[PDB]
């Protein structure tokens, strides 16, 4: 669904500033080669080969890692995640965005990611990035650019004396779709998102329920840095597969299984469904490098056991007794 | 005749493209209204403008020669003629005022016409009194004159006495985006080429060199004519007396079928039956038909003053 | 001609800032009603006025020269001219009375123009009779005199025999806070800075000198014009015989219509059509119309007593 | 709409007659097609349950075994029925 909703005259500014401060001192680029693109990491090349070097170059730079959180490992993202909520004290707040890359208007996407572009790469390399955004118009970075141009906002209606160097210093961590933020502009971000154009959903971190970030689960932040898939999007869902037709059941739960003891080992209530499904689909399944050799192979600590435990019954709203009832009755069947 | 040939063997283009990238953001932009209720104000139509023009400057990639790539916002007075901008052959886009009403209130800014010129008199600041050099008129070529250095001006000086001249060419678009301010027109150029041209032969293309324009209506002495484009394929036609506030709005077809009635009593005896019965409008039609003049004082005024 | 270049040249420019803080709390300010009920009076006005920018000037924290930075509240008639106060270069603010209306009652006290000049009679105090000054007509900066002792005329005779004088320059601003004293405005001023001008040389800015406003319409010999600006982008004309109390308000266009038309049955027609009963305003249209000139007699008046 | 139209020619499928094979990511985006040059399309998503439909001929699996018999959807309703002269 395409929107053109222009943004007021005020925020203009507030976005020039946070597409300065995003250049920082990289005034100067220079696009990658054909066969560098290739071995890094059709119609994906031809934007990747200048993206990949942009978001390499200037959202991987110094000044840049504070809110460019995207483009890191799992266990970075576990560190960074736990050192933000120990910076913000537990008091964070989470950004869920609903078809951002369907509801980011022309004048978002004219102002902040082609102007970020143009920016960062050579004048020489202009008209080709033009073309390529123009064509683009009509992939995962820009998904960070909207949320560090969101956060910029905020942060400037929250603040409005303070130099816009210092307001942006503050942003936290920020991945595509999901991100964190301070809890102090939770009222006022509806309003920012509102000039904009944009659809904001956020919810008050609670330690009851766990914090919610990247579909995994905190179960206690503020000293442990043990997380889980998120309970809440996956139990609902993952007894049904969504694997194409011609896979076999069995490859595509073992599959499934498999990436689920390699994110969620040691998580309740889901590691006796994946011993279970190992159990019976295991023995039927395929051979594994016969499945190796498939396309649709990749289209899928211990001292606080308690207290993830309990942070899964929270998230779950399942009772103690009713939770040892279940898995009773996963792990007889 | 033979010149004909002589001028089109004398080509001497030489077309430059600088990577001036199409400003296509500019280009089929849907109008939109900046004040959200009420009506704008010139300061804020101002400001739209130029975050309009900034961003897709920016956008674009390219830079600018703002004057208090060549910008100009509501500089008709700061620049005596347009032909100044255009020797540069480069980029241009202006903000001009190029009404479609002969007078009557300009955004916040009441203006009339008194002889050719413009008795423009902004609510905030200096009352400018310019007149308009034919910007919106028919055909996309314009002739305009090139930067020349004294010394390349007696270097030519032999080469001008016979009549030649290095003339440079550009096309044009424009785009009224504001409703609320539709006598204001966001002009676009690009320059073309640059040629020599003999000055007693003529031009295929009928390219034509801006000019002021001349309101007033030698048949009709006092008064001053003007006519537009309606959306719906309709040619209006705005009269009123020079110097004076009064203005109105008719189809050109209507006007014509009553120009050549003899008897103003015919002339309101049609009116009536098409149903028009404001006095406003009758009288001030029978008053044009008649060719009545009448010497408007002047006054002074008592202005507001800018509310930012 | 070259000589625009030479006075470009020519710029001896000096401006000068003396910390001279902007008095923002006096700009954008929203109009109030000084009276409770029923209308206010020139005392109740007055000191309204001089709260207002007694605390403006306590909250910028400078200083003032009150006459009986610099200050004065109804002192038109106190000051020959408004120079005397500009030459001293310093922020400027008055309270002065630049009327809508060619006449009436303004505030509690009635007035009238006679010849170019205001017979203004107070209520409470001295009738005044002083011209006006041409305050808020278009445009924002003037050009004025600056002081100099003799010793300093001395040295310039030779200098300005030639033709050369000291200017100053200013930025301009008035308020008309109160609805229920329409005629009156509070003026703001701001010298910018002051440099040396030829006395044939033209100027771009269109600068101009306050002067002394001509009411008097040499088309209508005996009356009084002036037309001011609404709210709703409304040009209202006011007119009224000379010396006499009788004005009356409307819209420029319908004048201006009217101004026309031959037959004074043809006048009175085409205002019944605009549904405009009241014979106090058609008839002195009317008046207007036809240019009856009538000998207004002088005679005494018996004004109220102050009630403190 | 943005590549080269060698390249997206070069990625047409097998085709025959009334009959033919295609990427299902246009499958809904073929109506439209059909709309605008004015024809009627029927289209079907693979489904291995039921088999693949292509020529009058069933793929029993396709993924693995060629392996292919007449169309019984087609067939098995007529064949008791003979329509000679």
């Amino acid at each position: 669904v395409a929107n053109d909703k222009k943004p007021s005259d005020r925020i203009a500014k507030i976005a020039e500033t946070f597409v300065k401060l995003m250049n920082g001192p990289f005034k100067d680029l220079d696009p990658l080669s054909i066969e560098e693109t290739i071995e890094r990491l059709l119609f994906i090349l031809k934007v990747s080969r200048y993206t990949l070097a942009y978001s390499d170059i200037v959202l991987h730079a110094e000044h840049n890692e504070h809110w460019y959180y995207p483009g890191r490992n799992p266990t970075e993202i576990a560190d960074g995640v736990c050192e933000f909520v120990s910076d913000c004290d537990a008091e964070v707040i989470e950004t869920d965005f609903s078809n951002l890359d369907g509801r980011v208007s022309s004048w978002m996407q004219r102002n902040i990611a082609q102007k970020a572009m143009v920016q960062a790469f050579r004048p020489e390399y202009r008209d080709e990035i033009i073309s390529f955004m123009d064509t683009i118009i009509n992939t995962t970075p820009h998904n960070t650019q909207y949320n560090g141009c969101v956060e910029f906002t905020a942060l400037t209606f929250e603040h409005p004396d303070a130099e816009p160097e210092d307001l942006f210093r503050l942003i936290g961590p920020k991945c595509g779709d999901d991100g964190l933020s301070r809890a102090i502009i939770q009222k006022s971000i509806n309003r920012a998102a509102k000039c904009f154009g944009l659809e904001l959903k956020v919810e008050r971190y609670n330690p009851e329920i766990g914090l919610c970030f990247l579909s995994r689960v905190f179960v206690d932040p503020l000293a442990t840095t043990t997380t889980i898939q998120d309970p809440l999007r996956t139990l609902r869902k993952l007894h049904l597969t969504t694997r194409d037709p011609t896979i076999p059941l069995a490859d595509a739960a073992c599959d499934r299984v498999e990436g689920y003891l390699c994110t969620d080992a040691l998580t309740p209530l889901i590691s006796d469904y994946c011993k279970m499904v190992l159990r019976l689909y295991g023995p039927t399944a395929s051979t594994e490098q016969v499945r190796n050799q498939r396309r649709s192979r990749n289209k899928e600590h211990p001292q606080d056991a308690h207290l993830m435990k309990q942070v899964l019954i929270k998230r779950t709203a399942i009772d103690e007794d009713q939770v040892d009832a279940l898995i009773g009755r996963f792990a007889a069947m | 005749t033979r010149a004909l040939q002589r001028a089109v063997i004398d080509k001497t283009k030489t077309p430059i493209e600088t990577r001036f990238y199409p400003l296509d953001s500019l280009r089929t932009v849907t109008p939109k209204r900046v004040a959200d209720n009420g009506h704008a104000v010139s300061g804020a139509v101002r400001d739209a403008a130029r975050r309009l023009i900034d961003e897709s400057i920016t956008a674009v990639g390219g830079s600018k020669f703002e004057v208090n790539f060549i910008v100009g916002v509501d500089v008709d007075y700061y620049v005596t003629e347009p032909d100044v901008l255009l020797e540069h052959m480069r980029p241009v886009v202006l903000h001009t005022f190029n009404p479609k009403k002969v007078s009557g209130f300009d955004a916040d800014s009441p203006f009339t016409i008194k002889n050719n010129l413009v008795e423009y008199k902004v609510s905030g600041g200096a009352a400018w009194v310019h007149p308009v050099w034919d910007w919106c008129e028919a055909g996309e070529f314009i002739a305009s004159r090139v930067r020349t250095s004294w010394k390349e001006w007696f270097l030519q000086l032999p080469l001008r006495m016979i009549g030649l001249e290095k003339v440079g060419y550009h096309k044009i678009h424009h785009c009224r985006p504001w409703t609320d301010c539709p006598d204001r027109a966001l002009v676009y150029t690009i320059p073309q080429y640059v040629i020599w041209r003999f000055n007693w032969i003529d031009t295929e293309l009928h390219v034509r060199k801006l000019k002021r324009i001349e309101y007033q209506d030698e048949t009709k002495p006092g008064w001053n004519r003007l006519e537009y484009v309606t959306d719906k394929n309709e040619l209006l036609v705005s009269i009123g007396r020079e110097g004076e506030h009064a203005q109105i709005t008719i189809e050109k077809e209507k006007l014509d079928m009553l120009s050549g009635l003899s008897a103003t009593q015919s002339v309101n005896a049609r009116l009536i039956g098409m149903g028009h019965k404001d006095p406003q409008y009758t009288s001030m039609i029978v008053q044009y038909y008649t060719g009545k003049k009448v010497v408007s004082p002047i006054s002074p005024t008592v202005y507001k003053p800018t509310m930012p």
